[PDB]
């Protein structure tokens, strides 16, 4: 994949998980179980 | 400084009457945080041991956590404990006989204080 | 003074067939009835 | 919205004011009504 | 599994300066459970009892439930409790001087962890 | 009856691997009601010592509170804190060695309950 990044700062592209966290059942509330939303990150920087 | 803690506790309560038998108490869910367990002998017992522990839903994992004979009638668990699996607490009681010396019946109260699995994030 | 309930989840409400606006405003205008005649009561008959 | 939008909260409060009439005299002097219920008079009766 | 807890939990801390007298320290509802009560000494106190116990919010209704010499200056409540109409948590003092190889007043400091009587339904 | 109640807790677990050095486990507020510390021992250690106390965010300000030797391998502070510029609970473990007689590695689990130094207003 060529980044259209033409300022050739290093850039970081990131990308979403799938949640892979139980939930709650029934009456129970959300806050007896949040999920967590977590980003991956990666840095590419050049080279001469 | 900042870390993650768990924001929600729950309080559950609940009454058994004293005489040979297995009860479930308290459900708790996966990743819990047990922080007390806390069991009270309301009369007087003459004869018989409490024996409270954790067991699953379903199969036969029961395994004591602390036992209570008749004299002290009262104690609370010296451990901390994370919910893997174990979603019971139970309590047996393998000898009694009816209330004795007070012609009511002799009650346990367990109470439960549990912090529910999910955190959140805070920085001081 | 006052009081107040919380409902289950609405899906719960749906289920069992209760709407809980209307029954809890029912409920608690009774309650507050009977609190505001045992206030006058309890002023009422109080140090004679 | 208590839950997260689940559950609802139905309350109900009251700002109220109660007092067995019972008037205290404006200064010292001595009036028949100063520490007396105004228009209460009890009635005791062993209730079985 | 499902179940009812307490679901809300307040603490409520209270000094108090350590010489002969009654406090009233925690108020607490109908229904609360009282989960902890710790008693602490902050200071070098030489001679007297600390009693903690329950009484009405009026009436002379005063039994302790923890008594604490000066040696160990700390404790906590070997029990749990629900409230029911012993609407206060006090402390008495029944002998105290002044505060005794400090020159710095003894201080006694009350913590009460206590669930609101309120419950809701959870299942797991 | 009316008084000032802290109604918001946390809970902060950490773990640690069980060899010398020193652990930062909890970060408090100021005027957070620390009312419950406990360390566990997950595994069999065969000589060491765990010391956990309160220390500056910055400064050397450790000193230990709980003190806990191979042998018993659970621990709970005796005594209720209110965080006064000690803002980290650390622990500490100056004798240890590899895991011993398990070949699986020695854990200690440290449990914090606090209440914030928030406070709301309460009659009963």
């Amino acid at each position: 994949r060529l980044f259209s990044v033409a300022s050739q700062q290093p850039f970081r592209p990131r990308i979403k998980a799938q949640l892979t966290g139980s939930g709650v059942s029934g009456n129970t509330d959300f806050e007896a179980n949040y999920d967590n939303l977590e980003i991956l990150s990666q840095t590419i920087y050049p080279d001469a | 400084m900042k870390q993650k803690v768990h924001s929600v506790s729950y309080l559950a309560k609940a009454e058994f009457e004293y005489k040979n038998g297995v009860y479930d108490l308290v459900a708790l869910p996966t990743g819990a945080e047990v922080i007390k367990i806390s069991l009270e002998v309301v009369g007087l017992p003459t004869a018989g041991h409490v024996s409270v522990g954790f067991k699953d839903e379903s199969k036969k994992n029961y395994s004591s956590i602390l036992t209570l004979p008749v004299n002290e009638t009262s104690g609370v668990v010296t451990k901390d404990y994370t919910v893997k699996s174990d979603k019971i607490v139970a309590a047996e009681v393998k000898d009694a006989l009816a209330e004795g010396s007070d012609g009511r019946p002799v009650k346990c109260v367990l109470r439960a204080l549990y912090f529910l699995p999910s955190v959140i994030e805070v920085e001081y | 003074f006052g009081n107040s309930l919380r409902s289950k989840i609405k899906a719960y409400s749906e289920l069992e067939r209760i709407d809980f606006i209307k029954e809890s405003v029912d409920s608690l205008t009774t309650w507050m009835n009977e609190e505001r005649d045992k206030r006058i009561v309890a002023s009422l008959t109080n140090d004679f | 919205t208590v839950d997260a939008g689940r559950k609802s909260l139905v309350g109900v409060d009251c700002l109220l004011g109660v007092s067995k009439a019972r008037y205290q005299s404006t200064d010292g002097v001595v009036t028949p009504y100063d520490n007396q219920d105004y228009a209460v008079i009890g009635l005791v009766s062993n209730m079985e």
